[PDB]
């Protein structure tokens, strides 16, 4: 049991915001389908695809009841009639009752907790309520599962038990598999910086130095600021990781793949497989 | 033994903008940076991330490493040399290379221009003496030294890269 939960810049956490639009209710629900085409004909809302445009309503007793959103409100939200939104005869308005004023979110929703606000004011799609598909879950979960043998092995070996998997997404194929193997002598070699080593290693001669292009890291906890960074220079494309670290930089402290000020962005996601990676290190 | 490396600043910060000439010819980020022990240059390095094909490859990294190799080599402790080691580089480090001095516990960095793309040591994040308690030493800065001509190479490299 284990839940994937993105780690968004400050800026996208915060609540969507909404915007005024008008719905109407269908008072003939046989009239649903045409009049979804006629209205959505005249009004598509190129700017807000993530809105569905029937909101199903279901009373005390089971009844199933819809609202069917018109357009968008202009610049005075005022009382309208049908006569007023809906161009004839392009609209055939028969079967809707009379408009009404309702905030819909003004863009897609993007954590599971923005999706349930949002879900609130009018019906959104996301990506159920699922992040990521059975088929996908499975896949992350091998992955780490292999990240945290990794980590075991070298906790076993009296090393800082941190592991970590580079993978292609195209192929699904494991590129690198590495735990922490910082010594006395060499101490910067913490599992991330290892895996971007053996990435490169396995480079070919035409290769940009941008290692870990369109790659997906795993790694048991989250990275500090020097791995956390060098995979923005090495352009990680997704990172995956179970348990936070304290200093740790895509979350805790930092959030060095979510500033518009680096010329690389990526996407992080946590607590895969968190209850195994909470008993492993924390990076450094 | 810290300050006794600062007595020749001038000397080392040439040495490290030679370095960042070279990088720049090849058509690298021009960084070149040196570290002092004892006044001894015990390690340099200049960014070699195209060379390489490895985006970790900046020339603090570089060094570092150089200096890993010297420490091994002579049956020194890294811990004793490197909290005794200044770094003289003609570039504020990164974000991920001021992370790396940290955990090192390099005690001075010495530096040219402010790295406006990348910095850590205040340009984007202020690694270098951020309250950072599982990530090694926060350090001291000495900035600016040369920092016209240094800022210079920089822009002529980014003029030239597409
Ligand atoms: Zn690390
Ligand atoms: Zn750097």
């Amino acid at each position: 049991q284990w839940q994937a939960l993105p780690v968004l810049s400050e800026q996208q956490s915060g609540a969507v915001e909404l915007i005024l639009a008008y719905a109407a209710p269908v008072l003939d629900k046989r009239q649903t389908s045409r009049l979804l085409r006629e209205v959505s004909a005249v009004y598509p809302l190129p700017a807000q695809p993530h809105l569905k445009r029937v909101r199903p309503s279901r009373s005390a007793g089971g009844a199933q009841s819809s609202d069917l959103l018109l357009c968008l409100a202009g610049p005075s939200a005022g009382p309208r009639s049908l006569a007023e939104l809906l161009p004839r005869p392009a609209v055939d308005p028969r079967g809707l009752g009379t408009p009404f004023l309702v905030p819909v979110p003004a863009r897609p929703p993007l954590t599971r907790s923005q999706f349930e606000e949002a879900r609130a004011h009018w019906p959104t799609s996301f990506h159920a309520g699922q992040l990521f598909s059975t088929q996908e879950r499975a896949a992350m979960q091998t992955h780490m599962e292999r990240a945290v043998c990794a980590a075991q092995r070298a906790a076993a070996q009296g090393l800082r038990a941190v592991g970590a998997v580079v993978v292609d997404p195209a192929s699904d194929r494991v590129l690198a598999t590495g735990h922490d193997c910082s010594s006395v002598a060499s101490p910067l070699l913490h599992a991330v910086m290892v895996c971007i080593d053996l990435v490169a290693q396995g480079q070919g001669e035409d290769s940009l130095p941008y290692v870990c292009t369109g790659y997906d890291l795993y790694v048991t906890r989250e990275p500090c600021v020097m791995c956390a960074m060098a995979l923005v220079h090495a352009r990680i494309q997704r990172v995956f990781y179970g348990a936070p670290s304290p200093d740790g930089a895509l979350g805790t402290l930092f959030r060095v793949h979510a500033r518009p000020d680096l010329n690389h962005r990526f996407q992080v996601f946590r607590g895969i497989l968190e209850d195994q990676c909470r008993q492993l290190d924390p990076d450094p | 033994p810290c300050v006794v490396s600062v007595q020749e600043t001038e000397k080392w910060m040439e040495e490290a903008m030679r370095m960042a000439k070279e990088a720049l010819e090849n058509i690298e980020v021009p960084v070149g940076c040196l570290m002092v022990y004892n006044n001894e240059v015990v390690g340099k390095g200049r960014n070699e991330v195209n060379q390489t094909k490895n985006a970790t490859r900046h020339a603090e990294m570089v060094a570092i490493d150089q200096v890993l190799d010297w420490c091994h080599q002579h049956g020194q402790s890294p811990s004793t040399v490197f909290e005794h080691t200044v770094l003289y580089v003609t570039v504020e480090p990164c974000i991920m290379c001021a992370a790396a001095l940290r955990l090192m516990k390099i005690p001075l960095v010495v530096y040219g221009c402010q790295n406006e793309r990348f910095g850590g040591c205040g340009s984007v994040l202020n690694i270098a003496s951020a309250d950072l308690p599982n990530t090694g030493r926060p350090f001291q800065c000495i900035p600016g030294y040369r920092a016209e001509e240094a800022v210079e190479l920089l822009k002529t490299f980014y003029k030239q890269e597409n």
